[PDB]
């Protein structure tokens, strides 16, 4: 989601990336 | 062997020292299984012909002296030359 | 394919693995 | 072939909960070395212009 | 990481990219280091030509 | 030198030369011996090979040691490498003077100083310390100090007062990224074994309280005083040298405090009443009377300076909510009231104090950032804000998206098993309809959620 | 309904019913080492097993032979106490049966057989340990890559062609490699190791293998043969399938295929109804074939052509015009059956056998000359010597498998056989036939452990050995020299010493929290001895691989450095027979899931299909759904009812140890549930275990299984309760016949961990209770009646606290550090060494230089603190002095000492004080002691002291001894009477005499009293011996004359910076100590303990948390209800009533249990232990869902949000808002801000460099370069030139800058640092030239 600091593996293709706590 | 005996300690030891440590070397042998543990501090003294309290001494001489970059354990690479302080 | 390292590769100024070309 | 159906509300079963493990592993493996590899370029890019 | 070994002054090149070559490098050729810029004064331990110290290193490179 | 246990500690160099000198010595003999010249031609190989082992290990058989396996440290090994003298002595080095520990909150503070424990103040400033005692007259010599301070007797307190008053200190962490990774601050004596930070400058560190340890330095000559307080200090450092963006944005509970304060709902207490300033806003909220936010017309007074740099004043009656009032006495004097009656997201938080610094200067833009602190942290307490498990929506139309999503999967589950379409194809369409299905779930949950009231 | 669960049952939700109790948790440590040492009468793996590879050993044909004959373990020579005590390794020595047998130029033969003592070997310990140095340690087991053969493909990057090469690859277990690799050529190329490349069939003719059988080996044949004239063709009717017609067809006057048009699939059963056998074939489609055999002339024996030739018409009348007949032809088409050998042999520069072997050994050993005999016995010797290889039973195994063959064993060399059809696999998987494995797939992954890799360290020794025993046959006499001369201890003991003492997997016990010991001892790792490294990998292997499931917890991993290589091991995976990992499953027979479970491997798996644990099924086993989600080939999907094969045992099998004790696991992230699971071992033990309120089941059997608590070894009544130890009478059901006695257990006291903590075993029993058999008899530390409690539970509000809690800090109420229940116990050991220096010895002695008689007023005469002596920092613990003399000092001290007339000590002080910052109180002292030279004082003290406690020790176990068994004496004369009371009046002594008449019981009387004197001189005999232990003159190392440990107790409360998390990898550093009356307090009054930050949940995503917190404050209500019932005492009814409707549901359980049948006494203890709170169990996926949360909530008073009214213990206000409080379980990890916090102004300095690290950690956190650039952004230049000059490097700089602080003048003369100078002299030591120009 946000405030990275561990990354966000499931989403839609396209956005930036989290990122996420 | 003279060779071995000379110039292979970074503390070189006369000659004579070194056999003499080879023969305690042998006696320890000889007496490991025969007296359970490892033989008493003092009967391998008397199986040799010094005044048997040179034991003590040639045991406490013959300590290589220790690389100071062998790895502190645990961690890779803090050596152990790192941690001698300056008296 | 790299998300960082296509940084680190276009400051090493190296080329791509198949480059194209300009005329002189 | 067959996203999750489930959310923190509710509760995962045990597929859905091994097939995000792979995500995560993947994730924060990419950052404990992503950082090592980030400071890596920081000392090329100080040493190129740092006088 | 190329652009970096062309510093005139070694001795930062020998902070950062292998020590062994820069140095035979600059042996054979005889160079001098004047040690102008930063990293080399950080290695020799003086005042730094841009900060404070560079009013000071701007009153001694003009002497 | 000697160890411990008698055993004693050496340089592998000293292996090294010692093979060098005893090759050297022996090809001087066999020299005099008159060897044959396959001998000599070995020796000299062999003192080749040590001498190069000496010079640089690794460019040949890599010489084992003496009863360990690992190779020996040559003088190449001592000067090149990351571990070698030049980035593990002459770039990078140990200090005297310094400590660390694991940071707390302190949120009491104002920006610029931080929570300093007592004993790693004391063990810091021992020299400080001795000099003090002994010009005051409180310690008869240095050794006399010394004990004192070994005593830990009561007055060696007042002259560590003394001591640290001007004399700041600089605080790192472990992740040094931009220059920011290091900041000055104006010690506060704590007591307790934890260094307090400033939250503000949290997100200029990327030091989250969860474990995180922080080192400190002491600047010892006036030089580095004067450095510390005129350029690392932290009032001195706000914008962010990548970009103009100030680095001293308030980061999550302050945000929300002021978020919940300045935000208007369609009723509470005493909506659409009048008061004459925020001080009646104060005044009507703490008795209980008004509500936080209720959509209330005010007078208030904002300030421009205006038409040569002098400053004029205009009052108004201005549409806005209590809380957007009682914050508007935080607000210094220049700034118009159009920044405080909008509902006051962080990416306009910042916004503020970008344009207070811009107008008014640094000066205040300081005591500004403190006072949204304190009010931040103590409205985000005074709120109650939680999370339970009922806060979490959950859209009954969930599950007839989920029941249309898998009807269409077993319509292509039909077609696709009697051979029509293709595998490839088949794949992609389940992937596709699967992330239509996601969007509209997550549309419909937020919808629910969003303006639920 | 054991006499525990009486005591405390916990609330177990959810249905699934559990078919398998968990396992011996630490099962794979103690049957790898039982397996490793142990006497099997076959080649199974252990010590025989080495020592049957390895012998017989005989001399270089000299048929002087050494056979082994069988070995044996001696007693240890220190138990563990002992060799704990005094620092020696817990070993048995190995005596060994060897023969050295003789033959001479008849049967002549003449054998000599001794047994011989080659070194002593580790034990392992009841818990899966060993002691190798005063310290227990773990030997993680390994995971490497599995022996045997491997296809992998290595496609997209080579060679930028978009064509893939297919190699294959022979690991054995020891021995050359051996690997098989295409090239964009199509040349099978072949590789003894990563050495150079070269032809395939190079091999074959190595193996006696002409061109003529390689041909015939790996290429079908078509026969043709110009029958009277024009060619003709034998070819089969299914050689066409996919082909190119390039010709007529005339065969029965019909015309099947012609040129232009191809044959299909059609012509294949065209050519079946006509039974076509023959087609002729016209002279240019036999013009672009090939040619199996030799052709000569049937003449002048002339090579007409040769094998593997090509073709052309000039060479068919070259054989037919000789009289050739019949001609062989080798099977093409590029397409299926690929022309690869062919052009292999086509590059291939050898000829023959020899020729072969030539070129292999100037490969293997280039630049020599090759011979014949050498070449010989290099290949033999490569992967055909019993000795130098081995593809050992696993590797074997997995070789015949992965071929697609029936036998699972075989020998372990290979064989041509082997080396062909590996061949032929590969060639296969190159024609779209057959698929490649991966490495990552675990039945390519194998696992090792203690036992294995013992084993493999031992036959290291054991072929060191063999090499010298070999070179004394060479020259030996016939009958001087016996086994012990040749054979030597020092190689054995030395390679075991080497594997124990020094390696990546022989680690300490992660020994601060019992749940962290069975998740150290369950543990994998692919790094160390034959493994990757984390900078050799790498991401492929880090990653979890579908294999991992019910065998690998997928989210029990370390996060750092190395990521996905120690992997913990999952609850039920269990060592396959070859070493593999099997997990259990329950068989789906029909449509029915029986009882009966199987164990299956990775590949086992593999090809089945495996139901779901969540899987509804009722009344029978019988799938209630027409489909139901399965995993079948590397993947998951629905499958209908009846396809299943197999179906998951439970729901937790997946995870691990660690992470089955997060409830609501269901509701947290992978990686936050990763952090959590890895902190819990973090826990350091609290002084007051409560329990878990919220908890899984899984505690039980955590506490149990780890040796941390006490459990009984038979069942019976407690006949003594004391702190030290619990005596318990054993039932007569239990009891073997003679030997009656009672089973006394010494609980373990207070000592000394691992991690610096505490360890001390509490009584959990009471006098006079009775006990069932594999009960729990005392509590360990961190466990709770046999419940594991890692920390403690307690009550937390989310909410913002002004800030006090601002990124994940913890904000803490007084009440929690007033009642203390957070506060740890740590034990420190001190060390004083009284040693031999070059200027004689160190002293002991009280008498000490240079302080004051009352700073000394601690220390006994001797100079050692007295126990309990309470202690601070600076206090002298051990007085010691070393020898100095020389103080050669100035005129100005001479002056002063002669104005005042002091002497001036020789000695210098080093006596062991107690470090900076700490306190503690002294609870132990042991001394010891070089062999007879002079004791101190205080060593007599202690060594007699011993000595009376250990005959007072001794004397109560005989005593007990004697009591159980002259009972036992007077139960049985009282059988056949005589007499009842009389008998008592006799001294009990005189009771042996006593005989009975004709009996069975008789013998058991005579029994009786063999077990009685048996035991009267075996602890004579130990009372010897401890006395001897206490007696002797310690064994030290050289050149030390004494050693003084001092055990300090350091009590540490919770304070600002120690840090805390809870159990979901929510983490947290105290912030401040706040007073209870600044508190949030609900409408009760009652104040919470904990208030913690919202934020930190949904941006960290473990809802778990608040779900624990929810469930917490229910079962904190049910208890508080439990509490006010115990207070308005009703009686058992109300009470009773209470506790069957909580625990019943309104939701189904599979507890259900009980009626309350338990007695009037039982229930009301049941009460009294749960009025602190109702303990409940949340299954890892079987856990309560939020309706049955609810509903428990609804039994307490307590709202459905979980959220209550909270009011502001400083202006007393309402806190707008509701907020969600509870009892959350928490966890105080061992990272104390009073052992992080270091400070330092000027301390020691190194040697080599005048650096500031010495010692306790100093210096300042090191300046990096990093640093540097952030001092150089700033225009700081004068802070950074005192931070690298002054303050660190400069050895002149630092004093005399020093001086001018204390002067009050503040400058600096900085010079040059010496580190710079240092590198001057390294690079003037080389041959380069380096000055200092221009002033
Ligand atoms: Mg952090």
């Amino acid at each position: 989601g946000g405030a990275g600091h561990v990354p966000e593996y499931f989403v839609g293709i396209g956005t930036p990336i989290s990122f996420y706590g | 062997t003279r060779s071995i005996a000379d110039q292979a300690r970074t503390i070189r030891i006369p000659v004579h020292m070194i056999e003499t440590i080879n023969k305690l070397n042998r006696i320890s042998r000889q007496m490991l299984q025969e007296m359970g543990r490892e033989p008493t501090p003092e009967e391998l003294a008397e199986r040799m012909l010094m005044p048997e309290d040179k034991i003590r001494k040639v045991l406490k001489i013959a300590k290589e002296p220790i690389s100071m970059e062998t790895p502190i354990g645990d961690d890779e690479d803090s050596h152990l030359g790192d941690f001698i302080e300056d008296t | 394919t790299g998300g960082l390292p296509r940084v680190a590769d276009l400051f090493e100024a190296r080329r791509p693995k198949e480059p194209a070309i300009l005329a002189e | 072939e067959t996203p999750i159906t489930a959310n923190f509300r509710e509760g995962l079963n045990v597929l859905q909960y091994f097939i995000s493990t792979h995500g995560a592993r993947k994730g924060l493996a990419d950052t404990a070395l992503k950082t090592a590899n980030s400071g890596y370029l920081t000392r090329r890019l100080v040493d190129v212009a740092q006088d | 990481t190329k652009a970096s070994l062309a510093t005139e002054s070694f001795i930062s090149a020998a902070s950062f990219q292998e020590t062994t070559r820069v140095l035979t490098e600059a042996a054979v050729a005889g160079k001098r280091d004047e040690l102008r810029g930063l990293k080399e004064n950080v290695i020799v331990g003086r005042l730094i030509p841009a900060g404070t110290g560079y009013a000071y290193h701007q009153d001694r490179m003009r002497r | 030198v000697p160890l411990d246990g008698g055993r004693f500690a050496t340089s592998d160099l000293n292996d090294l030369y010692r093979r060098v000198i005893n090759r050297n010595n022996r090809l001087k003999r066999l020299l005099d011996l008159a060897a044959p010249d396959i001998i000599v031609r070995n020796e000299k190989r062999m003192l080749q090979e040590a001498v190069d082992a000496l010079l640089d290990n690794g460019r040949r058989g890599r010489a084992i040691t003496g009863s360990n396996k690992r190779p020996l440290k040559s003088l190449a090994d001592m000067i090149k490498g990351k571990q070698g003298r030049f980035r593990q002595n002459l770039l990078g080095k140990r200090v005297d003077y310094s400590g660390r520990s694991v940071i707390t909150v302190g949120p009491y503070l104002r920006l610029h100083q931080c929570g300093l424990p007592k004993k790693m103040a004391l063990e810091l400033f021992k020299p400080f310390i001795y000099g003090k005692l002994e010009l005051r007259g409180l310690a008869t010599t240095i050794k006399a100090a010394k004990k004192m301070v070994e005593r830990e007797e009561a007055v060696v307190w007042d002259i560590l007062d003394e001591v640290i008053r001007e004399h700041p200190v600089l605080l790192n962490r472990a992740p040094t990224l931009h220059r920011l990774g290091i900041q000055a601050f104006e010690p506060v004596l704590i007591e307790g074994k934890a260094i307090q930070l400033h939250p503000l400058v949290c997100a200029a560190y990327n030091a989250d309280f969860d474990g995180d340890q922080m080192a400190v330095h002491v600047p010892l000559t006036l030089e580095a005083q004067l450095e510390a307080r005129a350029l690392m200090m932290s009032t001195n450092n706000i914008l962010s040298p990548a970009n103009g963006e100030p680095i001293i944005v308030p980061s999550q509970d302050v945000v929300l405090g002021l978020y919940y304060m300045t935000r208007d709902c369609v009723n509470a207490k005493g909506e659409g009443m009048v008061l004459t300033g925020p001080k009646e806003a104060e005044r009507l909220y703490r008795s209980g009377l008004a509500s936080l936010h209720a959509r209330v017309k005010v007078r208030i007074t904002e300030y421009e300076k205006d038409a040569n740099g002098e400053l004029v004043a205009k009052t108004s009656l201005k549409d806005t909510t209590v809380g957007r009032a009682i914050l508007w006495m935080i607000v210094p004097k220049g700034l118009p009231y159009s920044i405080v009656n909008q509902a006051l997201g962080k990416k306009a938080i910042s916004k503020m104090l970008n344009t207070c610094y811009r107008i008014l200067g640094l000066k205040p833009t300081v005591i500004f950032a403190d006072q949204i602190m304190y009010t931040g942290f103590a409205y985000a307490a005074r709120s109650g804000a939680s999370v339970g498990i009922d806060d979490m929506v959950i859209p009954e139309k969930k599950h007839e998206i989920i029941s249309e999503a898998e009807a269409e999967v077993a319509e292509i589950q039909e077609q696709f098993q009697s051979g029509l379409v293709t595998a490839g194809e088949r794949y992609n369409k389940v992937i596709d309809i699967w992330a239509a299905a996601n969007d509209r779930v997550s549309k419909a949950m937020m919808d629910n959620l969003q303006t639920e009231t | 309904y054991s006499y525990t669960e009486k005591k405390r049952i916990r609330k177990d939700f959810g249905k699934r019913p559990q078919v398998l109790d968990v396992p011996y948790l630490l099962s794979i440590q103690l049957d790898s080492f039982q397996k490793f040492i142990e006497q099997d009468p076959e080649g199974q793996y252990g010590l025989e097993a080495a020592f049957r590879s390895v012998f017989p050993i005989q001399s270089y044909s000299g048929n002087s032979e050494l056979q082994y004959v069988s070995y044996r373990l001696g007693e240890p020579v220190f138990d563990v106490q002992e060799c704990q005590i005094r620092g020696v390794t817990y070993s048995a020595p190995l005596r060994v049966k060897l023969r050295l047998v003789i033959y001479e130029r008849g049967t002549v033969k003449d054998i000599k057989e001794q047994e011989v003592y080659m070194g002593e070997i580790p034990l392992m310990t009841d818990n899966g340990t060993f002691v190798i140095n005063g310290t227990e340690r773990v030997i993680v087991s390994q995971l490497h890559r599995s022996p045997g053969v491997f296809f992998d493909s290595d496609k997209g990057k080579t060679h930028s062609s978009g064509k893939v090469l297919y190699n294959a690859r022979i690991i054995p277990y020891r021995g050359s490699w051996l690997d098989f690799e295409f090239d964009p050529k199509d040349n099978l190329f072949v590789r003894i190791d990563r050495r150079r490349k070269l032809p395939a069939t190079i091999i074959l003719r190595a193996l006696n293998y002409t061109t003529e059988q390689i041909l015939d080996l790996f290429f079908e044949k078509v026969i043709f043969e110009i029958r009277d004239n024009k060619l003709q063709m034998e070819l089969v009717p299914e050689r066409l399938r996919g082909e190119t017609a390039s010709f007529d067809i005339e065969a029965n006057g019909k015309v099947y295929v012609e040129k232009g048009r191809r044959i299909t699939a059609r012509h294949i059963r065209q050519l079946e109804k006509d039974d076509v056998k023959l087609i002729e074939v016209p002279v240019e489609y036999i013009a672009g074939k090939v040619v199996a055999k030799d052709y000569i002339d049937e003449s002048t024996g002339e090579l007409i052509c040769a094998a593997n030739m090509e073709l052309s018409l000039d060479l068919l009348a070259k054989l037919s015009q000789s009289g050739h007949k019949r001609i062989e032809t080798l099977f093409t088409n590029d397409l299926d059956h690929g022309p690869y050998i062919s052009e292999t042999l086509r590059v291939d520069p050898t000829n023959d056998r020899l020729s072969a072997l030539v070129e292999i050994y100037r490969m293997m050993r280039p630049g020599e000359p090759p011979t014949r005999e050498a070449a010989e016995s290099l290949f033999e010797n490569l992967f055909f010597s019993e000795d130098r290889y081995d593809l050992s039973a696993v590797g074997r195994m997995k070789f015949n498998r992965s071929l697609l063959r029936e036998e699972i064993e075989g020998s372990g060399i290979l064989s041509k056989d082997d080396i062909i059809d590996v061949m032929k696999k590969l060639i296969d998987i190159r024609n779209g036939k057959g698929e490649v494995d991966d490495i990552d797939h675990l039945g390519n992954r194998r696992i090792r452990s203690v036992g294995e890799m013992a084993e493999n360290q031992f036959r290291v020794g054991l072929v060191r050995v063999e090499r010298a025993v070999k070179e004394r046959l060479s020259l030996g006499d016939l009958d001087t020299l016996m086994p012990q001369d040749m054979i030597n201890a020092k190689p054995i003991s030395a390679a075991v010493k080497e594997f124990f003492g020094s390696s990546q997997l022989s680690q300490f016990m992660d020994q601060n929290n019992p749940l962290s010991e069975i998740t150290h001892k369950r543990r994998i790792s692919a790094l160390g001895p034959g493994g990757l490294t984390r900078e050799r990998a790498g991401f492929e292997v880090r990653d979890v691989h579908p294999t991992h499931y019910g065998r690998v917890c997928p989210i029990e991993t370390p996060e750092g450095p190395n990521i996905g290589l120690i992997n913990s091991l999952s609850v039920y995976a269990q060592t396959n027979e070859y070493g593999f990992l099997e997990t259990p499953y329950r068989k789906v027979t029909d449509g029915v899931v029986t009882d009966e479970i199987h164990y299956l491997s990775a590949i086992e798996e593999g090809n089945y299909v495996i139901a779901q644990a969540n899987s509804n099924l009722d009344e029978e086993g019988h799938f209630v759904e027409d489909l139901v989600t399965c995993r079948s080939k590397g993947e998951s999907s629905l499958f209908s009812r009846d396809q299943v094969d197999y179906m998951d045992v439970s729901t937790q099998q997946v995870v691990s140890v660690g992470a089955s004790l997060i409830p609501f696991l269901e509701h947290d992230d992978a990686n936050r549930a990763l952090m959590g699971a890895n902190m819990q071992r973090q826990a350091v033990p609290t002084l007051r275990a409560d329990k878990p309120l919220v908890g899984t089941g899984m505690e039980r059997a955590v506490a149990v299984d780890s040796g941390v608590t006490a459990v009984a070894k038979r069942g019976g009544v407690v006949q003594y309760v004391d702190a030290s130890r619990i005596v318990i009478k054993v039932n007569e059901d239990e009891m073997y016949p003679g030997e009656a006695g009672i089973d006394i257990y010494n609980l373990t006291k207070y000592t000394r961990s691992n991690q610096n903590t505490c360890i001390n075993q509490m009584p959990c029993v009471s006098l006079g209770e009775p006990v069932e058999r594999g009960d729990v008899l005392a509590d360990g530390p961190s466990t709770d009646l046999g419940e594991l409690a890692l920390g403690q539970n307690m009550r937390v509000a989310f909410m913002p606290w002004n800030g006090y809690n601002f990124e994940d800090s913890i904000l803490v109420s007084e009440r929690v550090v007033q009642e203390d229940r957070f506060t740890t116990i740590h034990i420190q050991e001190l060390a004083c060494v009284s040693r031999d220096t070059k200027l004689g010895p160190e002293e002991i002695t009280a008498d000490i230089p240079n302080v004051g008689e009352a700073a000394l007023s601690k220390l006994d005469e001797s100079g050692i603190v007295y126990i309990g002596a309470e202690v601070t920092g600076g206090d002298i613990l051990v007085g010691k002095v070393t020898p100095k003399g020389e103080t050669q000092l100035t005129p100005e001290e001479k002056l002063l000492r002669a104005i005042f007339g002091e002497k001036a000590s020789d000695v210098k002080d080093s006596s062991l004080r107690v470090p900076n910052g700490v306190s503690g109180t002294v609870i132990d002292v042991q001394v010891f002691t070089r062999d007879g030279v002079e004791k101190d004082k205080r060593a007599l003290e202690i060594e007699e002291m011993q000595l009376k406690q250990a005959k007072k020790d001794l004397s109560e176990e005989l005593q007990i001894l004697e009591a159980g068994l002259f009972s036992r004496i007077r139960a049985v004369l009282v059988a056949g009477g005589v007499e009842a009371e009389k008998l008592d009046k006799l001294p009990r002594d005189r009771w042996l005499e006593l005989g009975l008449t004709d009996e069975e019981k008789q013998n058991q009387l005579e029994q009786l009293a063999e077990q009685y004197d048996e035991l009267k001189h075996e602890f004579e005999k130990k009372l010897e011996a401890k006395r001897r232990k206490i007696t002797q003159g310690d064994d030290l190392a050289p050149g030390v004359l004494k050693i003084v440990k001092v055990y300090l107790a350091v009590k540490r409360r919770i304070q600002p910076g120690d840090k805390m998390a809870g159990r979901h990898g929510n983490k947290g550093v105290i912030s401040k100590i706040n007073p209870i009356e600044d508190m949030p307090y609900d409408e009760n009054g009652t104040p919470v303990d904990i208030v913690l930050n919202p934020l930190g949940v949904p941006s960290r995503m473990n809802i778990g948390q608040i779900l624990e917190t929810h469930l917490g404050m229910a079962a904190k209500g049910i208890g508080d209800k439990i509490n006010a019932m115990l207070k308005q005492q009703q009686e058992v009814a109300k009470l009773r009533e209470f506790i069957q409707r909580a625990y019943d549901l309104g939701a189904d359980v599979r507890q259900k249990v009980d009626l309350s049948t338990f007695s009037d006494e039982e229930v009301m203890r049941l009460a009294e232990n749960l009025r602190k709170g109702m303990p409940i169990a949340t299954p890892v996926f079987d856990g309560a869902k939020e309706a049955e949360i609810k509903e428990l909530l609804k039994l307490g008073d307590l709202p459905t949000s979980g959220q209550i009214r909270l009011y502001d213990g400083r202006t007393g206000e309402q806190f707008e808002r509701p907020v969600t409080v509870g009892y959350m379980y928490m966890l105080k990890l061992n990272h104390l801000v009073d052992d992080k916090m270091h400070a330092r102004s000027t301390g020691s300095y190194s040697l080599v460099t005048q650096q500031p690290l010495g010692g306790a950690q100093f210096g300042g956190q090191r300046f990096g370069e990093m640093e540097v650039w952030a001092l150089e952004a700033y225009g700081a230049a004068y802070t950074l030139q005192e931070m690298l000059t002054v303050k660190s490097d400069d050895v002149n700089g630092r004093t005399k800058m020093y001086k001018n602080i204390v002067d009050g003048n503040h400058q600096m003369e900085p010079g040059m640092p010496e580190s710079f100078n240092v590198l001057l002299k390294e690079i003037r030591s080389l041959g380069i030239n380096i000055e200092l120009e221009d002033e």
